[PDB]
RNA sequence: UUUUUUUUUUUUUUUUUUUUUUUUUUUUUUUUUUUUUUUUUUUUU
């Protein structure tokens, strides 16, 4: 905020944008609150009861998600492991000792305060093998409108016909309007956070299959930090090395943004990666929505250097595409020229001895490793302006890339630097 | 919540003027419909008039048109009624009542807080 | 006004155009003479009535505006929420304290002063939950006459679906003509101006869908402002420095309508954005109609800097479209080729040095930041004339531009600079 | 002193009205300004000039 | 014998409309038409 005037008068001008909060929720910050999650649920009806209930519900178009989560309960009630070491997770000790922990034992069971519904019989305990994993796939095929990307229902009916050989979907095609609204549920959201979370730690149990559908719960609205996971694996560099090829103010922000010390990002079995459906935080901070340039900056980056996942990655909106998209093409370029190959065996015990002799003065060349202190003074060497090294380089990675799609930093790339 | 004093009422002689107000505590800042009704010894309790929140929509029971007028100023929240030409058939207990809308029922079940009401004697 | 005269004869000849006002409403000098806003609304007939009215009403062609008003007032009338702090806007202090502040509190109801109507029973209150929805929607649908863009009716009857599994849109094709006209109800837009207002606020609500259909009602009329907030956003610069950027006299002008100092325009939740549909203003200070030159010099300039948004922004009628491209292309050109790149975070307190010890005179060169100052004396030494480099630069950012609409900035840019 | 300056006048309805039965602003008494005017306007990235005739 | 604008008049002369608008923009979301159970030549002895 510095005055502004304008010259033909003097005249005092304010120049001011419209405001939006739009705040961030850290998950951490909700538990020094509440010392645990609840989930409300149902406990009145019985289990072959919700059977017919969610088949025949299922039959047709009209279910009751209160059946589903009082049905999933029982239905996963009696699910166990045993832990190895210990577990714990924001001042919650889920598991003691060598005692086993149940599926529920990550939330603490509240009553919901009912549906009338309607009941079937003949419906045996064959039906609560896989009905738990089919209402759970749900949750993955119902958060997706495209018609053949919502064709993951044939990958559940395929693992449920693994279960059973007689297996066909009990809904309607209509259906693909059904099981949308479930994920609105913040029980149900509540229960696919805790199978996924279940079964991460007990990996190879009988009924681990059931991670299927709830896989997608897991870092859920988290994109940006897995673009910093997948850029510090394509650049093979160490995270606190590409922390400092951040040469963007917003990208620098953003990554201040996502590395709070205290929310257990690093944690391998923890209560974080779920920080949405468990409804620990209603804005992630995690999200290519709150670290746009960081997403736009990393995944171009991955994609300069012959990235896959980047071919489809989705462009942000109202972000600094000219100074970001730089940026990348300086650090894509760096580790692009820098292989830094090294012998790493002998046989002799004869090394690579590098020759010092060479006097020449091979200057006006890029430097030899990867430092951006190095980088940043040659690139001013440079007056700032990248190279036609750097651009035909660029227009190398992003030519002969085929079927790209429209808003994506693929059909970006190319449209970029392919001409 | 909505809360409702009368006042104003009281004795007068037969064929003189009176006139009630009622004032809204609580929630005056919302929707909120105002009707005068009355009750008479061993009568059931009967419309009087109403007035929309507006205050331009305004009707009266058939015994006292011309007589009675209602008023709102829903900056001071109140309601005033003036009782013109009284009679003893006028006498009766008069209720301020609130519906929460747009407009003044002529019935009793379209309200829903009520005052606890002033005795009118002629 | 100077004095103009034939050289052949020595007659004074005094050109003058027909002259139009169109004068400027600006929000806060509608408070300063009503302290309130009324709504119209007719609070006669039940809502059970209401229900059967319009849905009856909506099943066929013929409906009151009265009734969908009347009805929606009731409808809607007992939704609620807390206040966090505060809330006050135009000297009207709508929340007080922390008591719960409605949907109605905003506007102050008044009572229409009779359409016969015919109703209609079986309609239980499951239909009041989306009823409100599908008529707040059809606002939003019945702004475009576009034949494939007003297919947002799909996306209300999918919203609606999610309430309701077995929703289907209960109005006739012919519908794309009947509420078309409830746009036109100053009391229906008083309606939906209020559900977005109060939505803004409390974000979270179970009924927050509800915002969608009245999301097209917050900055109705304000396109130029917030093409003011895609170049400070896309730029990266501050809105003082981008401030500094007009070289434009219209520009400036309209520059200074915009940012009049008593308007609430940086407040978050305020009664500005809905000056329209309000009643607030007949004639906005905002749009692209009373600042064209502002829309197409920082369109245009976004476009060039990589945007995606201009692409299909309009290009406006009757505005000096010379100079607005060339003062478009100088800042573009300053705001690409000064990326800016400095160093972040640094590992071992090493930070990158610049040297000083460069003097062999690099003249001839453009500026090193994003200085006004500079970039006009430089670009004086290029005689006022765009450089090859800097048509080239918008050739390139133009060029590979596919699927562009007429008479679009996109579409002019790319016709301009493309050859 | 036509008044085709004041912003609400009889002028701009002088044939309608019948003030004028050949109107002095038209482009068949004003040719050679219409075209000079428009062309200029049209290289000048003119977009109502590309139908001028 | 003609006549030699497949010119034509009466004004006129954006296949211009001003009512306000104007990304065939809505973002509540959230965005590899990724997904984990190993696996990972539409390899075989």
């Amino acid at each position: 905020s510095v005055t502004v005037k304008r010259i033909i008068d003097n005249t005092v001008i304010v120049p001011k944008l419209p405001a939006n909060e739009d705040p961030v929720e850290y998950p951490a910050d909700y538990f020094r609150k509440s010392k645990e999650i609840p989930l409300y649920i149902n406990t009145t009806k019985s289990l072959s009861d919700l059977r017919g209930y969610v088949y025949q519900g299922l039959k047709s178009g009209n279910v009751s998600i209160i059946h589903v989560n009082s049905y999933l309960y029982g239905a996963l009630k009696d699910i166990r492991g045993k832990l190895d070491k210990d577990w714990s997770s924001f001042g919650i000790n889920i598991g003691k000792a060598g005692d086993t922990i149940g599926i529920f034992d990550l939330v603490s069971l509240k009553a919901l305060d009912l549906p009338d519904g309607v009941s079937d019989a003949s419906r045996t305990s064959a039906d609560d093998k896989w009905l738990p994993l089919y209402l759970l796939g749900l949750y993955r095929v119902g958060r997706t409108q495209m018609p053949e990307y919502r064709k993951k229902l044939m990958d559940g009916l395929t693992n449920q016909c693994k279960m059973i050989n007689e297996q066909f979907e009990p809904l309607v095609p209509e259906g693909r309007d059904i099981f949308d609204v479930w994920g609105n549920d913040s029980n149900y959201t509540k229960i696919v956070a805790a199978v996924d979370m279940f079964f991460h730690m007990f990996k190879k149990h009988e009924c681990a299959s059931f991670r299927y559908g709830t896989i997608v719960s897991r870092f859920k609205d988290c994109a940006a930090l897995a673009t910093f996971g997948h850029l510090c694996k394509i650049t093979g560099m160490s995270t606190e090395d590409v922390t400092t090829w951040i040469l963007n103010r917003e990208v620098a922000d953003e990554m201040v943004q996502m590395m709070l010390p205290g929310q257990e990002i690093d944690k391998a079995d923890s209560y974080m990666p779920y920080l949405i459906d468990f409804g620990l935080s209603s804005k992630s901070p995690y999200s290519s929505v709150k670290n746009p340039a960081f997403h736009f900056w990393g995944q171009l980056t991955a994609l300069l250097l012959r990235s896959t996942r980047a071919r489809n990655a989705r462009q942000p909106d109202d972000i600094e595409y000219t100074s970001l998209t730089t940026a990348g093409l300086l650090y894509a370029y760096a580790v692009g020229s820098s292989a830094d190959l090294a012998q790493q065996f002998c046989v002799g015990d004869n090394k690579y001895t590098p020759d010092d002799s060479t006097g020449g003065l091979t200057t006006n060349a890029p430097p030899q490793g990867r430092d951006v202190v190095e980088w940043l003074g040659w690139f001013e060497d440079q007056n700032r302006k990248p190279t036609p090294d750097m651009m035909q380089y660029a227009k190398r990675a992003v030519m002969s890339l085929q079927g790209l799609r429209e808003k994506t930093i693929g059909k970006y790339a190319k449209s970029e630097f392919d001409k | 919540q909505v809360q409702l004093v009368e006042s104003g009422g009281g004795l007068v002689q037969a064929g003189g003027s009176l006139t009630l107000s009622c004032v809204a505590s609580g929630r005056p800042f919302r929707n909120y419909r105002l009707g005068w009704f009355r009750q008479a010894p061993g009568k059931e309790r009967e419309f009087v008039a109403a007035i929309n929140w507006g205050g331009v929509i305004t009707n009266y029971a058939d015994s006292v048109k011309g007589r009675f007028t209602i008023s709102r100023d829903d900056a001071k929240n109140t309601v005033y009624l003036q009782m013109n030409s009284l009679k003893p058939e006028e006498t009766a207990v008069y209720y301020c009542a609130a519906f929460d809308s747009t407009g003044s029922p002529i019935v009793r079940d379209n309200y829903e807080y009520w005052g606890q009401g002033t005795q009118v004697t002629v």
